[PDB]
RNA sequence: GCCCACAGCCCCCGCCGCGCAGCCGAGGGCAAGGUCUGUGCCAGCAGCCGCGGUAAUUCCAGCUCGGCGAGCGUCGCGCGGCGCUGCUGCAGUUGAAACGCCCGUAGUUGGCCCCCCGCCGCCACGAGGAAACGGGAGCGCUCCAGGCAGGCCCGUUGGCCCCGCCGCGUGGGACCGCGCAGCGGGCGCGGCGCGCCGCCGCCGCAGCCCCGAGGAGAGCGGGCGGGGGCACCGGUACCGGCCGGGGACGGGUGAAACAGGAUGAUCCCGCCGAGACCGCCGGCCGCGCAGGCGCCUGCCAAGACCGCCUCUGUCAAUCAAGGGCGAAGGCCGGGGGCUAGAAGGCGAUCAGACACCACCGUAUUCCCGGCCGUAAACGGUGCCGCCCCGCGGCCGGCGCGCGCGUCCCGCCGGCCGCCCAGGGAAACCGGGAGGCUCCGGGCUCUGGGGGGAGUAUGGCCGCAAGGCUGAAACUUGAAGGCAUU
């Protein structure tokens, strides 16, 4: 019994983000945790500008095409 | 190829016609 | 094509004056180049005196001599050459006789067999050349 | 560029129902298309209509149930005397006694039967039959 | 020109045969009183008067400030 | 589909249909206004802010966050760019593409290039004339450009 | 008699009384003999198709018949036919026709959004100003074309509509564009009541930003490509030289012949010089605005695409004029010079060959600065926009999932094949040439039977060659497309 104006939401996220119902952010936030520390730091998924640790002055993302790579120990903890 | 060469002809008779026409301006 | 918009009236008109050119029939009937090139000078018949006679060949297939008198109008003084019509009319037909000459029929273009003749006699002297055909008067 | 939206509109919701499928789906919502839809749904044309809210133009997605005939557009709209729905009638629809043709009037977007009735006359939105 | 303006009004003209219209443009001189003061662009209220030259028979009654750059845009008023 | 050329791409953002403050944020209006004003000292582009603003920190949207925009902020502190940036980004590609041109007179498609982005600037500037932001006074001259990027 | 300035005509009466048809056709188109004569491609006819050369359905005549009618035929033109001028409503892959390409101003065209106000169109209804004309109420000029009549009659009638009047009034204000300012209160009737204009924080006002286009521009990152320039630079081959070698041919061809051989050729091997040129990989690969683009190492600016909760807020589209780019050949100054090679020369062939095939060879090819401005510049299909049915390949970016691999499945932008519908005169298109006689998204360009003729002449542009614009007189009943046999 197809619908419309009631899509399937696993189904329905294929379609472009444009082409979808309604125009919709594919990419969300993580909650990625420190290298050693127990503080988590939100993280763009998609994250082509460089971000850092608190604290630790070091890098803790890689640029890609889409979903950003992590540079140093991390724990994903997707929020 | 006939287009070309009657086109030919018509630019010797035109060269020809135009230099007439110079030696009695 | 076909630029529609509710303010383009102007381009859509100068479209029109402009192409409506491109069609011989409308150059014919209004460049009006043709009006000078006319024999006739935008009249349906003209008067002229016979200056020649002559028989011309019938385009072929059909073959013929065809009777015809070549004619100066009297109006611009312009040659003309008229077919005769009917059978043996030519023989009604008198050099320097003096004859009023129509168009042959398709508006400035020969007709039939006879080659690059647009006009015909209609009257010889006075009198109609059906007529003399036709035995209503005579000479 | 996109410019006449209801020509947009009008050009899916034939082909989808050309081919059956129930519904159709509009990319950008207008007032002009939701009164159009509103007139249809009048006479029926349209089975049922709603539009999907994205914070920009506003999606719209019609129930058609297979009644449609043909519906079109005229660009530019051209004022319509109210003497001239006449002659509209005649060029533009299947026959004087059935199908409508719908004009945007300073009374509002209606058919033009309703707009006979008033004796008034106003821009031609499009037609549907 | 000396204490003259040449107000361009615009207005549109309708052809039957294309329902389709054509936005025509005139020139007319005005005479502009000292008290006011017009850049180009600029709306005016001309009110006709006796002919007080070869082409001035209008004279400025208002004046409403526009815009330096607001584009030429085709205005029918 | 793109002014000078024939690319019929759809890269776009979407923003989120809800405009609302993430549900994780802790920060005021004011805490990312006074944020975005220290970056508009170290003169980062008002693009660049916005994506340092959703990648250093976690505000995805400005407006969803301080309620207006990353310009509309810098113009009420007066830390606004002269010339619009959308304009300065061209303006500034022009330059080095006329730069590489002088050294080669023979780089048939470099001109063509300096073309089309010349032709953008003229057609962007016209617009904010008219809207004002830039004033009546200004006029593209190539010669100029350089010295304008300061 | 009646009528008339006077006649006359009409009409009314008596008395007599005598009806009278043409013009174009009959093969078609086109209605009406496939008759009977003459004639023999002659004479004629025939708008067009055509007819006639001995059995003319076509001429010239009798015969019949047919049309129209006191009219009928011919000619010139207007209009209609002709959706062959197209706003409705044309066509541009191949019939005539998308500018070679990109930028581009004028022009034209612009997504969604605020109800409730002001201007603009806009629609309605007025007013104002000529009737005739054209409609149109009524009226039996005996009918009729007519005319305003008529008849004991609305104050007998002779009504009323129609100057797009590009104005004016009034209402509606959907659609259609445009409107930058703080407001409210208090003096203040700031000099018969307001409006000014100032000036009070004067405390009343949520005082003050629609949104973020499967529009566009800018950014960031990630990879991508024979995209461009500039230097550097490998490799062999062709060609020329050189040393040694070894000994009669070699080239060439379809067969030959010419030029090359004891001054030792061809052939082999090293060696050098010179200039081009990027092989095999190399394509339903890709990049580029087209033209086009392939050695190495750099160097320099780019470009699309994708990804994105980045920024801007209609900045857009298509485009006269205007600007740039444009294969080849050509040109003009400079180089350089192998090869190939228009001209030119030769050698076979052939009736001729002066052309094809061989041999030699200049301009050119290559570079640099200009000019040219054209190509079957083609995909013979303008560009932006939407919808569009499945099935396959390929290129790039990204995402989902799992054994997990350059796997599976998508998405977006391309490059393609096959097609269902639909379309078309078809061939065929089908990512359109579909959604279109049920025809209207926007915008530019061109076409209007075949020649004459891309000629003449005029303009401009060019160093020229020529380019761009561009006829007419006149001729002709066909030219064309795609398919079938």
């Amino acid at each position: 019994n197809v619908d419309l104006l009631y899509p399937d939401p696993v189904e329905e996220q294929r379609k472009h983000k444009l082409k979808r119902l309604v125009q919709g952010p594919n990419s969300y936030f993580l909650e990625i945790k420190c290298a050693g520390c127990q503080d988590i730091v939100v993280v763009y998924s998609h994250a082509n500008t460089p971000v850092f640790c608190p604290g630790c002055t070091s890098q803790i993302s890689i640029p890609t095409g889409g979903k950003c790579a992590f540079t140093s120990q991390v724990e994903r903890y997707r929020q | 190829m006939r287009a070309k060469w009657a086109k030919k002809r018509m630019r010797k008779l035109k060269r020809k016609r135009r230099h007439m026409k110079a030696r009695s301006k | 094509s076909k630029t529609s918009g509710l303010y383009t009236a102007r381009k859509l008109r100068t479209v029109r004056r402009v192409n409506r050119w491109a069609d011989k029939k409308y150059r014919k009937a209004h460049l009006g180049t043709w009006l000078k090139a006319n024999p006739l000078e935008g009249a349906c018949m003209a008067r002229g005196i016979v200056t020649q006679k002559i028989g011309i060949s019938a385009k072929q297939p059909n073959s013929a001599v065809r009777k015809a008198v070549r004619v100066q109008l009297t109006k611009n003084s312009k040659k003309i050459t008229a077919f005769v019509p009917r059978d043996g009319s030519i023989t009604y037909i008198d050099n320097n006789d003096e004859v009023l000459v129509a168009g042959f029929g398709r508006a400035g273009r020969a007709v039939g067999d006879i080659p690059g003749c647009r006009f015909k006699v209609i009257k010889v002297a006075g009198i109609g050349l059906l007529a003399l055909f036709l035995r209503k008067r005579e000479k | 560029v996109r410019i006449n939206v209801l020509r947009d509109a009008l050009k899916s919701i034939c082909n989808a129902q050309r081919i059956g499928k129930k519904q159709v789906i509009v990319r950008p919502s207008s007032k002009v298309i939701i009164e159009f839809l509103q007139l249809m749904q009048k006479n029926g044309y349209i089975s049922d209509f709603a539009v999907v809210d994205n914070h920009r133009s506003n999606r719209i997605v019609v129930n058609l149930i297979g009644r449609l005939n043909k519906a079109g557009v005229i660009s530019p709209r051209f004022d319509i005397p109210a003497n001239d729905i006449e002659k509209w009638v005649v060029n533009l629809l299947p026959s004087r006694l059935f199908g409508h043709i719908i004009l945007t009037t300073s009374q509002g977007i209606m058919d033009h039967i309703e707009a006979q009735h008033r004796q008034i006359g106003g821009k031609v939105i499009g037609y549907f039959y | 020109m000396q204490r003259s303006i040449i107000v361009r009004r615009d207005y549109l003209h309708f052809v039957q045969k294309y329902k389709r219209y054509e936005r025509r443009h005139k020139h007319v001189a005005a005479h502009l009183s000292p008290c006011f003061r017009v850049k180009e662009g600029d709306i005016v209220t001309i009110g006709e008067c006796r002919p007080l030259s070869k082409t001035i028979r209008f004279n400025v009654i208002k004046v409403e400030p526009v815009s330096e750059a607001a584009k030429k845009r085709f205005s029918p008023f | 589909g793109r002014m000078h050329s024939k690319g019929k791409g759809i890269s776009r953002s979407a923003i989120p249909y809800t405009r609302a403050p993430a549900p994780w944020n802790k920060y005021t209006p004011e805490d990312v206004c006074e944020q975005i004003c220290k970056l508009a000292k170290k003169g980062t582009p008002p693009s660049r802010i916005g994506l340092i603003l959703r990648d250093q920190f976690a505000i995805g949207q400005v407006k969803n966050v301080t309620g207006s925009k990353i310009v509309r902020i810098l113009k009420a502190k007066g830390l606004a760019p002269e010339i619009p940036e959308d304009l300065y980004c061209m303006i500034k590609k022009a330059v080095a593409i006329r730069k590489h041109l002088e050294r080669s007179r023979r780089d048939k498609d470099s001109k063509f290039r300096l073309i089309l982005v010349e032709s953008r600037i003229h057609r962007l500037a016209r617009y904010y004339r008219q809207a004002r932001r830039l004033p009546p006074t200004f006029r593209y001259k190539s010669d100029q450009a350089a010295a304008l990027l300061a």
